[PDB]
RNA sequence: AAAACUUUCAGCAACGGAUCUCUUGGCUCUCGCAUCGAUGAAGAACGCAGCGAAAUGCGAUACGUAAUGUGAAUUG
RNA sequence: UUGAGAAGCUCAGACGAGUAGGCAGGCGUGGAGGUUUGUGACGAAGCCUUGGGCGUGAGCCUGGGUCGAACAGCCUCUAGU
RNA sequence: UUUCAAUGGCCCGUCUUGAAACACGGACCAAGGAGUCUAGCAUCUAUGCGAGUGUUUGGGUGAUGAAAACCCAUCCGCGAA
RNA sequence: AGCUAAAUAUUGGCGAGAGACCGAUAGCGAACAAGUAGAGUGAUCGAAAGAUGAAAAGAACUUUGAAAAGAGAGUUAAAUAGUACGUGAAAUUGCUGAAAGGGAAGCAUUGGAAAUCAG
């Protein structure tokens, strides 16, 4: 969006709607060894 | 978010903040300058008497319309209050900070609070003063001259 | 002849210090009611003409050498037959490459440079 | 420098002119150069780029990387080639698109519009 | 200009005095943010500006015929001071003569390959190459008004038949062709220098003398104008002053910076 | 004054020349040409020809070779027909003036030319033009 | 000629000249003093001298009037000889019946000259510190990458 | 900036933009043949008649006429 | 007379949105051309997309149909 | 003796408040022509700084920091300066 | 640079008056913000020409921006009584 | 009683090319949802509002919290670019450090002390 009040609007109700939704499934849900949090020495080549 | 003090590192610190917080900016201010360096569990019994009437918050600079309490004895002043919903938001971010603290593996024993600041938030005619709160707990050659030294050399040598 | 300085504070704007839209750079007051136009007692002093340093050593430096704004290294070689007058000076505009060689050049041909040691480190 | 006064030089309608263009006027816009191969085969220096070409990402960090075209973005004047992708934090990949100017067509997806066309700039087949 | 109604088309009248309010007119209405903000003034947002531009402002400038083809003149002779060339910032180092003279084939090139060459050949070519290690991007608002970029001038090549040669030279950098008849000082004394380097062709110099005439004979293609005269015959006053006829007159030189 | 309102770089080389001439000899004349040299247009009215032959052979005539110098410009006058032989230094001379005076007569000069011929401004009229606009 | 080539570039504009706080400088590849002037201008003054650097070799440089007119033959070059009375020598047999103070400039700068290359060579045979250049770039990055890799390195529960 | 203008400038149908306009582009010859054959498209009017020997106008001229030698 | 408080200075963090750079906009000038409507105009209203609120487009054939051109897209 | 940017250099003496008014020389800003083989992603502009330096002054230069794409000196032109 | 000591130091502008003081303006900061363009007249200076002077109503012409530059037939303006 | 091309006019219409113009408080009221939101019974009135990055790669995952968010982590050349997004001034505010303070303060002069520069 062009108009930056607009794209604020837009990005704020996207921003609620996102984290509504993420604790819909998170609240849902409740894994600890398949989803471990990957670092850049895990990353490391 | 970097914060306004040195500390808050990985060596002995946590940091916990938030912001645009509803409160009352003046109020948090104060109950910041209170349980500034006090102990983690020592601030967490401070702040349950705040809000059961046990001890009081003093009001060293925004004092303007408080009444005198003989709670206030403790900090050497007699103007204090009891803010609650402030203590509601430092009691939150204290338990936020502990539990960053727990994460890493400090120390909880050996906790105080090493800084913690108030700042205004954009103002949110009744433009409130929202608030912005960041808690850090952590753990507890010259020469001589000719002279000088050919004195110092014949002294050192009577000596 | 030795660098002699006839004075070595500023001339400070008329209440630019209790005001901030009052800048430092001095101004001269148009009041007629001016008590330190009109030289009262104990008022801070006005620029005059009786301030000038001497002529001969007028924009020299304290090592007695003037400042000359140097770009890039042909700026350099013009200061080969004044470099006991003349001291390179390397516009903050110069980048590092530059500086090196700029101040390389100077070291060859004698020349004195005010900000030698700047992003050359 | 330009004489005719049928085109303008200003900047402010040039790049209206660019960015204000349409699809069919975007494909001619999204060109690629030819190989030098396949430029002393068909005598042509440039063609637009159309989908399943073969190319190289000449330029950017890419550079080096071949493949097919499974995406000519006109809308935002980008090439989606396979493989040449981006591995999100989540894991999913995300295409990058390079600019149609910084691959090179190795090899065409020769049709009878392409051959037509080739012979009308000047070309053989 | 600005446009005539720019700062008037809003509707405001001063609320009057003694509301401690300055009286500059305030827009009236309510509901929006521009009501009770003030208008029409110098001093005021989305106001009018101090008197507003007009296209009738003095554009062009009247020169006497005469003083043009003075400074015409002028430029032309500047062009022949090979010291002049240098000031102006022309690398004619390495130029055999001044004023550089090509002959009459020149004319007929269709190649820039082949003006490129020639500019080699008599090393005017240096000057370009100035030209082209030039080009900046223009510094400020200029660039964003199709002033996008800047260079040094070239060489001058004036001829007085296009057979070829204008196209031939055009596209190098900085290279102003022109025929003689019509001699331009925006192009000889470029930003109010003196000294451009010019390279004229067999046919362009000979009618020099057609163009200008002299200072007794009258132009043949300017009628009635005579080449102008000067204030001083010698332009060399040291030597005059160190000549033999004012050296032998002048009284006892006093002495140089004396001694206190 | 002491500098001329002229930015003419040969006017300023001529002032260059005669302050020198002005400083360095004894000739009150060579101290007029500065002074008028520093001298406004207004201040330095044309001479027209005719006047100079007229002021050349007045009274006692008596021009003889004398040069006829004027810091101004001299101008034609078309209503004699006859030019009589003149030398004449001056400023400027116009078109008319100097082919009238070169065709039918003598020399011009400059009066750079005159500083090399009387250094000291010996047998020269000094002649101006009438001040009356 | 030259009395208004001066007028003209020593009072109009040239392309030579860097306007100083109280000098102004001839970037003229010739001007001997570095200062231009009446006495020191290349372009005002037709009859000129000067030494200037040639690949560790000191020249002499001569123009005239007679060839003023071809810029390419308009300078001449000799060279100058590493003894320095035998430099002088050259100077003043070259320079012989010009002004005296034209040549007393070309003796200055020659000197000049010569210490130059002497502290040239000697600087050349010393050794000094390379001097780096800064990135801004990768200063501000590398801080950044730091910043980061001690607050991730757990200094003090590696120590314990 | 007009309502008739910005009623375009926000539309997604595209200008009618024409290219008509090349200045110094004189106007070919139709009517003679013989003319049209020997016409110079550089030239002016009035180089061409007086070159093909032919009248401009039969009246004086208003202005000063160019002298190339 | 220590602390608090007040002030000053510096650092950090806020608050704010100046500066700098930019710019599919405006403004001005010049040039070419002459074309609304009872065969229903300009304007207004209401509708139409797989998922659409504005703007854009279109009119129950409704973000379009035919035809011609281009030649393989659209794109969240 | 080199000290001729003659618009320069040098010697000597006297003088120094200043309203109205008169006269002169300078500093700075946007844009234009010229020029600097000009500066710049190895960091332009801007900004910040108890860094330094120059000018009687208007102002200028520079170190460090931040920053990320352009800008400046000189000669002239111009003004919504 | 901060701070201390000793000494001195009345708040700026505006207006009024012989003069004050009143009185009016000033919470703070940033950005904007006021002798401009044009026609006429006059003076002075410069420049060109000079008993002349003024090309740009218009025409010619201008291939490289052609709204530039360049050229000037007949008139006319002012001056020369 | 009547018609009549061209030279002339043209802030509108359909287009085009330019500029020593303005540069987001400027330039049109409107660079963006602009005669829009909004106001008025109505005629009418009428704004504010441009900039992440090369690419959304727009922060997976773990943990705390009811949640908003926080913290580790991750992407990036850069998060001193996290959409409250380029640069980020001043007013102003909090924090830490240093110091001063008996009914004003600012300032000037001279030095001392402390700190820091040329050196």
């Amino acid at each position: 969006i062009k108009n930056k009040i607009v794209r604020q609007q837009q990005y704020m109700k996207a921003l609620h709607q996102k984290n509504k939704d993420k604790l819909e499934r998170r609240k849902e849900r409740a894994r600890l060894s398949e989803n471990i949090p990957a670092t850049i020495e895990s990353k490391r080549v | 978010v970097r914060y306004s003090a040195s500390p808050a590192l990985e060596t002995k610190c946590a940091k916990a903040r938030g912001a645009y917080l509803r409160t009352h900016f003046k109020n948090s201010r104060e109950v910041a300058f209170t349980i500034n360096g006090m102990s983690l569990k020592k601030a967490f019994i401070f702040l349950d008497n705040v809000k059961e009437h046990k001890q009081a918050v003093p009001f060293r600079r925004f004092n303007g319309g408080v009444g005198r309490t003989a709670q206030g004895k403790e900090f050497g002043v007699t103007q204090a209050r009891w803010p609650v919903k402030s203590v509601k938001f430092f009691y939150d971010l204290l338990k936020n900070a502990e539990a960053n603290a727990e994460a890493k593996g400090l120390d909880m024993d050996k906790l105080i609070i090493k800084h913690v600041q108030v700042n205004a938030a954009p103002k949110q005619a009744y433009l409130s003063s929202p608030s912005h709160i960041e808690i850090i707990v952590a753990e507890e050659v010259s020469r001589v001259s000719l002279k000088q030294g050919a004195k110092a050399r014949n002294l050192a040598a009577r000596k | 002849v030795n660098i002699i300085k006839k004075r070595t504070k500023p001339f400070k704007r008329h209440q630019s210090d209790r005001f901030k839209r009052v800048g430092e750079s001095w101004r001269k007051p148009r009041g007629i009611d001016s008590c330190v136009r009109r030289r009262f007692r104990g008022t801070i002093s006005m620029p005059k003409i009786g301030y000038g340093n001497n002529k001969k050593t007028r924009y020299c430096m304290p090592n007695g050498l003037k400042a000359f704004l140097v770009r890039n290294v042909s700026d350099v070689e013009l200061l080969l037959m004044h470099n006991k007058t003349y001291a390179a000076e390397i516009a903050g505009n110069v980048s590092a490459r530059k500086r090196v060689e700029i101040v390389e050049k100077a070291r060859a041909l004698g020349v004195k440079v005010t900000n030698a040691g700047a992003k050359v480190r | 420098m330009k004489f005719s006064r049928d085109v303008t030089s200003s900047r402010r309608k040039q790049r209206k002119a660019h960015f204000g263009a349409p699809s069919s006027v975007r494909r001619v816009l999204m060109s690629a150069p030819l190989s030098k191969e396949l430029r002393e085969q068909y005598k042509i220096r440039s063609l637009p780029v159309r989908r399943d070409d073969q190319i190289t990402v000449i330029r950017g960090s890419n550079k080096g990387r071949e493949g097919k075209i499974t995406s000519v973005y006109r809308k935002k004047f980008l090439l989606l080639i396979e493989r040449v992708t981006r591995e999100k934090a989540n894991g999913a990949s995300a295409p990058v698109g390079i600019d149609a100017s910084k691959v090179v067509i190795t090899k065409l997806h020769l049709d009878k519009d392409r051959k037509d066309l080739i012979v009308r700039k000047g070309g053989k087949v | 200009a600005v446009s005539e109604k720019a700062g008037h088309q809003t509707s405001a009248e001063s609320w009057g005095t003694g509301r401690a309010l300055a009286r500059i007119p305030r827009v009236g209405g309510g509901g929006t943010h521009r009501s009770g903000q003030a208008a029409f003034g110098n001093m005021c947002r989305s106001g009018r500006m101090f008197a507003p531009t007009k296209t009738w402002r003095k554009w062009h400038v009247k020169v006497n015929q005469n003083e043009k083809r003075y400074a015409i003149a002028s430029a032309v002779a500047a062009s022949g001071v090979p010291s002049l060339l240098l000031a102006r910032g022309h690398r004619i180092e390495e130029i055999p003569e001044v004023p550089l003279v090509v002959d009459d084939a020149v004319q007929s090139f269709q190649k820039t390959k082949e003006a490129v060459a020639l500019l080699k050949e008599i090393k005017a070519y240096r000057d370009v190459i100035k030209v082209a290690n030039s080009r900046k991007l223009r510094a400020g608002k200029g660039k964003l008004r199709n002033r996008r970029h800047v260079q040094r001038r070239g060489p001058l090549v004036v001829f007085n038949e296009d057979t070829g040669i204008v196209k031939a030279f055009r596209n190098i950098p900085g290279v102003e062709i022109v025929n003689v008849r019509r001699l331009n000082l925006l192009q000889l004394a470029p930003g109010g220098h003196l000294g451009r380097f010019v390279i004229w062709t067999k046919s362009a110099f000979g009618l020099l003398d057609s163009v200008f005439g002299s200072t007794t004979e009258v132009a043949q293609l300017k009628k009635n104008y005579f080449l102008p005269e000067n204030i001083i015959s010698n332009a060399d006053v040291t030597r005059l002053i160190n000549s033999d006829e004012i050296q032998s007159i002048v009284k006892a030189a006093g002495p140089s910076r004396v001694k206190r | 004054r002491s500098k001329p309102a002229s930015e003419n770089v040969y006017l300023k080389l001529l002032v260059k020349l005669y302050r020198f001439l002005a400083r360095r000899t004894d000739s009150r004349f060579n101290k007029a040409i500065l002074k008028r040299l520093f001298q406004s247009k207004t201040n330095r009215p044309p001479i027209s020809i005719s006047k100079i032959a007229a002021l050349t052979s007045r009274k006692s005539a008596s021009s003889q070779n004398k040069t006829t110098v004027v810091v101004g410009t001299v101008t034609d006058d078309e209503r004699m027909l006859t030019v009589p032989k003149l030398s004449i230094a001056a400023l400027r001379f116009t078109k008319s003036a100097r082919a009238r005076i070169l065709k039918a007569g003598g020399e011009v000069l400059t009066l750079d030319q005159l500083a090399l011929r009387a250094p000291t401004g010996s047998n020269t009229v000094l002649v101006r033009g009438k001040k009356h606009a | 000629q030259d009395e208004v080539i001066w007028q003209v570039v020593g009072h109009e504009f040239c392309s030579y000249r860097i306007k100083g706080e109280a000098q102004n400088f001839c970037r003229n590849e010739y001007n001997v003093t570095g200062l231009c002037n009446r006495q020191s201008c290349p372009l005002a003054n037709s009859r000129y001298a000067t030494v200037r650097e040639d690949n560790g070799k000191l020249y002499l440089y001569m123009k005239t009037i007679e060839r003023a007119h071809f810029p390419s033959k308009l300078w001449q070059r000799i060279k100058l000889s590493k003894n320095y009375a035998k430099a002088l020598e050259q100077i003043d047999q070259q320079l012989l019946y010009w002004p005296g103070r034209q040549i007393h400039r070309c003796k200055q700068r020659l000197t000049r000259l010569t210490q130059y290359l002497l502290k040239a060579r000697r600087l050349a045979l010393k050794h000094q510190p390379a001097l780096i250049p800064i990135k801004p770039k990768q200063a501000h990055r590398e801080a950044s990458r730091e910043r980061k890799a001690l607050i991730a390195a757990k200094l003090e529960k590696n120590i314990e | 900036a007009n309502p008739r203008q910005r009623n375009k400038q926000r539309s997604g149908k595209p200008r009618l933009t024409r290219r008509n306009a090349n200045k110094k582009a004189k106007a070919k010859i139709y009517g003679n043949f013989v003319i049209q054959q020997n016409w110079d498209k550089h030239a002016t009017l009035r180089q061409n008649y007086a070159r093909l020997g032919l009248l401009a106008t039969p009246n004086y001229v208003t202005g000063g006429v160019e002298k190339l030698y």
